[PDB]
RNA sequence: CCGAGCCUGGUGAUAGCUGGUUGUCCAAGAUAGAAUCUUAGUUCAACUUUAAAUUUGCCCACAGAACCCUCUAAAUCCCCUUGUAAAUUUAACUGUUAGUCCAAAGAGGAACAGCUCUUUGGACACUAGGAAAAAACCUUGUAGAGAGAGUAAAAAAUUUAACA
RNA sequence: ACCUCGGAGCAGAACCCAACCUCCGAGCAGUACAUGCUAAGACUUCACCAGUCAAAGCGAACACUCAAUUGAUCCAAUAACUUGACCAACGGAACAAGUUACCCUAGGGAUAACAGCGCAAUCCUAUUCUAGAGUCCAUAUCAACAAUAGGGUUUACG
């Protein structure tokens, strides 16, 4: 099919599985802000 | 139509080939590039070797000739300060024109 | 061409072959130019020189001549006032 | 059009948070490299092929020891992602005439010139 | 890198010229194999047998 | 967006491995990945991407 | 060659040539020198 | 990919925004004049220079010549303003200006060249034969003193040596007449030597004339160290160049090492090395005057190395590097049959076992 | 596809036999030219004596 | 079995078409094209094989390859070092070229098709493991025996609406 | 309609690179009359055949323009030099059209129709949007420009 196509097309195995490891990791506190004073 | 095939035409001895007299340099439809020190340019543009040596482009100040007219009328609409610049190729000699032997001893 | 004669049993030679080419004992094919009579005037000096030049046929060429004609045509001869004598053998071949 | 890769060169520029992760020296660089081919040629084009078998990296997980110089670094650089990359490191130094029948290179990256097959008395 | 362009240069030019001289030795030493007249005469063997 | 690239915890990312090569992913991905960093895919545009 | 560090040297037409009043020039102007004597109007 | 440039662009100061409102060259010669001064320039990229120009050293060639005179430029430039209005002040100078019937005396102007820019322009030319480059391995000096030399051909007629000029050893067969200005008390050297008339060693050179502590003008009464002998160029060697140098002499110089016998008809005691002879005596000798002349061959040069030298005259011949022919191949497809001559050596029939 | 030149033949005047081939506009007189013969290694005068062909 | 009877002979007619083409073992070994009353074929080249000769071949540091033209593209060509061991020429001929799918760039169709047509690369017609079964995806190749060992790829996530 | 040859886009930067492709053409004319004779070394439309450039030398003066502007062998004509085909099916057979459902043979799922399968332009259906009809009133009903998904019943495409 064409590169760019009106439905979304399928990725590539190897490139689908660099986007689910490259996903955006949003930080951590290590105790919530809510919870402290 | 328009089914004809690509002439194959371009560079046929890139930078620091070694070459001989007659070796065709490259191959173009217009001057893309410009024969230079003992360079040669045949009917069709064609750039041959005039001694054999090593060949070279470099960049030099192009001054047309004032017999060719078109090319005369395009620097004389410059602004004054700038200059023309074209890509020539030249080849460097590499052996002399020959050697003072001993022959006999009169 | 004919491997085998009716008459003879032996392996004949293509007429067509000795007309057009003339083979040297070095094993070159000599021929000339297709077209070094045709349409003349409309052809340029330069393009007519090297139309009435005699010319080398490559491997694949002479090897298809070579069997096209029989032992015959590849004997050695000694005409007296041969123009191409002098090219029946190579000098300083390498490999 | 899939076409080879030119890789910028600050990729190749260590900061200095990886000298201290790696452990490695940048005023000392190490004199030898250690390259073990972890990944199949194939599936791969034609030119890292030729690269493999110009580094003699033909079997699998075999080390094989090379110069830590730009020209063999510029052919590393082609197929760095089917090669482990490790500098050879010399604790007893380089094996003299003597030492050439008790080497062994250990999965550490150094090599011994005295293998005794002997448990430490310590 | 432990040394830079202009100082790897020229420092495997000896050892890479020995090394294709031996190519070309063992590619110009193809030859058929000697003959020996011993052999030759061996073949008679077959037919040795007891009186 | 700016800030999500700052504090992104992952420590790869679609520009450093793409540009690089790592791992020969070029061999599936696109000239054009190099600039889009993988936040374009066909005419669909992915905000979430870092 | 393109990928150079001297790519574009040799571009010229940028070089060269391929009406409105504003409020603070005049636009177009005919100088209009009407005389008897031939030489004068040709020579001012 | 584009690459930024490593320097500043040839027309990047030209302003594109007003370009209708900039001044054109508007001719040919205007471009022309422009063109060649930036060809002179250094660029960063590869340029014909690089590639064909005489390479120079960083280092500027070192003077070993007289200190230039002390002249008044506010005195001197006040005298040729008035000479110049004097000269308009004529109204028949100007008619023949006019009239384009004017012209200039050669000898008077030369005598006034001679003693002005003379010595500069001989510089250069002397530069041009690399005389500074063989005789003094690129070290240059300004011949401040004008040498005059001659031929005397027959007994009327003379052969002068400027600078290059052709002479043939029949005219250069005997000595010649050394003329030059100097003062009373001050002692002078000359040298003639030829920079190709070497046989053997192409670097030294043969050494033809040398007079040692001359008195003022007269060059007689000077020690005569070398005796003269004529330039002697083989034939078919091509053209020799003789330079006669001049020099002053601070303090009498004894040249015990340097004295030859007379004759001398040996080239082994002929050969001589201006820049160690030059080496050893530049503490109280210094170079003033500078001539040089173009020597071919003729019949007067069989009769040196006959009845002088006493040996066979070498004949040389410009030889020609062979023709380049590609490797000989078996089956040359598309050739013309002339392409085994090409390749034959013998050009007579050849029949082999037969 | 109008024939608005022919193709002529030119003989030499020298007697040698030398001849050439030359175009020529159909609406014009006969030539005479002054083409090089080698035979006599000179250049001598051409007269048009027979039409080839139409071009 | 009559749009031209049957039989014999020419006749082993011819068929670029269909089918078949018999013992063992090992080795090398796949996708540029041009011409053709030619696209169901053939010839030449490319590729492939053996033998032989010879010396460079491949990888590639700078430098270098156009202007009218900023899709200012990815990247080539050239190319010493260097890593390596092939390459060219000579001799002798066969055979393959009605290709597929995947990634990428771009065309035609409808920004459809297991669609058509070029280019780069991979795989497949060569083994094995994994994606459920699986020619084209991933892992992986040079070959045997073992009732040893370490690993490669390799198991989908997700449950959403009160309100002054 | 098309069949040969050339230029531009695809094919962006060495070369090369296809259609049913996207556009424009060429089957000449003009000036020469040394547009003469010879000869190193090279290019080459992916083979061959053809095609292109060319220093020097001899001889004269003091390798014509043009992207294409072209046709091989045999043969005929000719004293000779040279010339001859919209052979345009343009690598060209010296000269041969229809029809067959009366048809025959060898094959082909490389290849059609029916079918199966792919695809969803068309078709079909439900939501989203709230303009607009429904006396007033979007939402009793109905519905525009569109959007978002599903279906594989028609017509097409492969
Ligand atoms: S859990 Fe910490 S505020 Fe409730
Ligand atoms: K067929
Ligand atoms: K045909
Ligand atoms: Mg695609
Ligand atoms: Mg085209
Ligand atoms: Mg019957
Ligand atoms: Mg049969
Ligand atoms: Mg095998
Ligand atoms: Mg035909
Ligand atoms: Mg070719
Ligand atoms: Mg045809
Ligand atoms: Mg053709
Ligand atoms: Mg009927």
């Amino acid at each position: 099919s064409k590169a760019v196509t009106r439905h979304r097309r399928v990725m590539h195995f190897q490139r689908q599985k660099l986007m689910a490891v490259t996903e955006y990791i949003p930080p951590k506190p290590a105790i919530h802000p809510s919870c402290l004073p | 139509g328009g089914k004809s095939s690509g002439r194959r035409q371009g560079i046929k001895k890139m930078e620091g080939h070694y070459v001989h007299a007659g070796n065709i340099i490259a191959t173009q439809r217009h001057f893309r590039w410009h024969p230079g020190a003992h360079v040669g340019v045949g009917k069709n543009k064609c750039l041959y070797a005039l001694e054999e040596g090593i060949v070279r482009y470099t960049k030099e100040v192009y001054v047309p000739h004032p017999r060719n007219t078109e090319a005369v009328d395009l620097i004389t609409r410059l602004p004054k300060g700038a200059v023309l610049y074209k890509t020539f190729v030249h080849v460097v000699p590499a052996k002399p024109e020959g050697t003072f032997k001993l022959v006999a001893m009169l | 061409l004919t491997y085998f004669s009716a008459r003879k049993g032996k392996r004949k030679t293509v007429k067509a072959v000795i007309d057009r080419f003339l083979r040297l004992h070095c094993g070159l094919w000599v021929r000339r130019k297709a077209g070094y009579k045709k349409k003349l005037w409309k052809k340029t000096p330069a393009r007519k020189k090297r139309l009435r030049e005699f010319v080398f046929c490559n491997k694949t060429q002479s090897k298809l001549l070579d069997k096209m004609t029989t032992s015959f045509w590849k004997r050695r001869n000694w005409y007296v006032d041969d123009p191409y004598q002098k090219y029946h053998d190579r000098t300083n071949l390498k490999v | 059009k899939f076409t080879r890769s030119r890789i910028p060169e600050k990729v190749f520029q260590a900061s200095p948070e990886d000298h201290e992760k790696y452990g490695g020296d940048p005023q000392n660089p190490h004199k030898l490299h250690i390259v073990t081919r972890i990944k199949s040629t194939r599936r791969r084009p034609y030119w890292e092929k030729d690269i493999i078998k110009m580094l003699g990296l033909e079997k699998a997980h075999t080390p094989q020891v090379h110069k830590n110089i730009p020209s063999v670094n510029a052919k590393l650089k082609v197929v760095k992602h089917l090669i482990r990359i490790k500098p050879l490191k010399l604790p007893q130094g380089l094996p003299a005439e003597e030492n050439m029948s008790n080497t062994c290179l250990k999965s550490t990256g150094e090599l011994v010139v005295q293998w005794h097959l002997k448990p430490v008395e310590q | 890198p432990y040394m830079t362009r202009e100082q790897e240069r020229g420092h495997a030019a000896v050892r890479r010229r020995e090394a294709f001289e031996a190519i070309k030795a063992a590619a110009t030493s193809k030859f058929p194999p000697h003959r020996f007249i011993a052999d030759q005469l061996d073949h008679l063997n077959v037919t040795k047998k007891w009186s | 967006q700016e800030e999500r690239e700052r504090n992104n915890q992952n420590p790869w990312t679609f520009e450093r491995i793409a540009t690089a090569n790592m791992l020969g992913i070029r061999k599936v991905l696109s000239p054009y990945d190099l600039t889009h960093k993988g936040k374009y895919w066909g005419k669909f545009y992915m905000p979430k991407r870092v | 060659y393109k990928t150079k560090p001297t790519h574009g040297i040799g571009k010229y037409k940028h070089l060269i040539k391929a009406n409105l009043g504003t409020d603070y020039e005049y636009g177009v102007l005919n100088i209009h020198l009407t005389a008897y004597d031939m030489t004068l109007a040709e020579s001012y | 990919r584009r690459t930024p440039p490593l320097g500043p662009m040839p027309n990047s100061d030209i302003d594109l925004s007003n370009l209708e409102r900039l001044e054109k060259y508007r001719s040919f010669d205007r471009y022309r004049r422009r063109a060649e001064q930036e060809a002179q320039a250094p660029h960063w990229w590869r340029t014909y220079r690089e590639y064909f120009g005489e390479k120079t050293d960083p280092k500027e060639k070192i003077d070993i010549g007289l200190p230039p005179p002390k002249v008044s430029r506010t005195q001197q430039l006040l005298e040729r303003k008035q000479a110049i209005q004097e000269l308009r002040a004529n109204v028949e100078e100007e008619r023949a200006a006019r009239l384009r019937t004017a012209s200039v005396p050669l000898d008077a102007v030369r005598a006034e060249w001679e003693r002005t820019c003379g010595p500069y322009h001989k510089q250069r030319l002397a530069e041009y034969y690399g005389l500074y480059r063989d005789l003094f391995h690129g070290a240059t000096f300004v011949p401040r003193v004008p040498l005059h030399v001659a031929y005397a051909v027959g007994e009327d007629d003379l052969m002068p040596v400027y600078c290059g000029n052709e002479v043939t050893p029949t005219e250069a067969a005997q000595a010649p007449e050394v003329t030059y200005e100097a003062e009373e008390g001050s002692l002078w050297t000359l040298l003639l030597t030829s920079l190709d008339g070497h046989l053997l060693e192409p670097d030294a050179e043969y050494l033809h004339w040398l007079l040692t502590n001359i008195p003022g003008n007269r060059v007689a009464e000077g020690q005569v160290t070398c005796p003269y002998l004529p330039p002697f160029p083989a034939r078919g060697s091509g053209i020799h160049r003789l330079a006669f140098l001049l020099f002053k002499q601070d303090q009498p110089i004894d040249f015990s090492e340097d004295a030859r016998p007379s004759p001398c008809y040996q080239l082994a005691q002929r050969t001589f090395r201006t820049f160690d002879f030059y080496k050893k005596h530049q503490e109280t000798m210094t170079p003033a005057g500078l001539s040089f002349f173009q020597c071919r061959w003729d019949d007067s040069v069989t009769y040196i190395f006959h009845q002088l030298l006493d040996m066979r005259e070498p004949v040389f011949e410009f030889v020609r590097p062979p023709p380049y022919h590609p490797k000989q191949k078996r089956f040359p497809h598309r050739q013309p049959l002339r392409y085994l001559d090409r390749y034959r050596d013998s050009h007579e029939p050849t029949y082999g076992i037969y | 596809s109008k024939s608005k030149n022919i193709l002529v033949r030119m003989v030499s005047e020298a007697g040698t036999g030398f001849c050439f081939n030359t175009k020529r506009n159909r609406l014009r007189e006969k030539l005479t030219l002054l083409h090089y013969d080698p035979v006599v290694k000179q250049r001598v005068l051409f007269v048009e004596k027979k039409k080839i062909r139409s071009l």
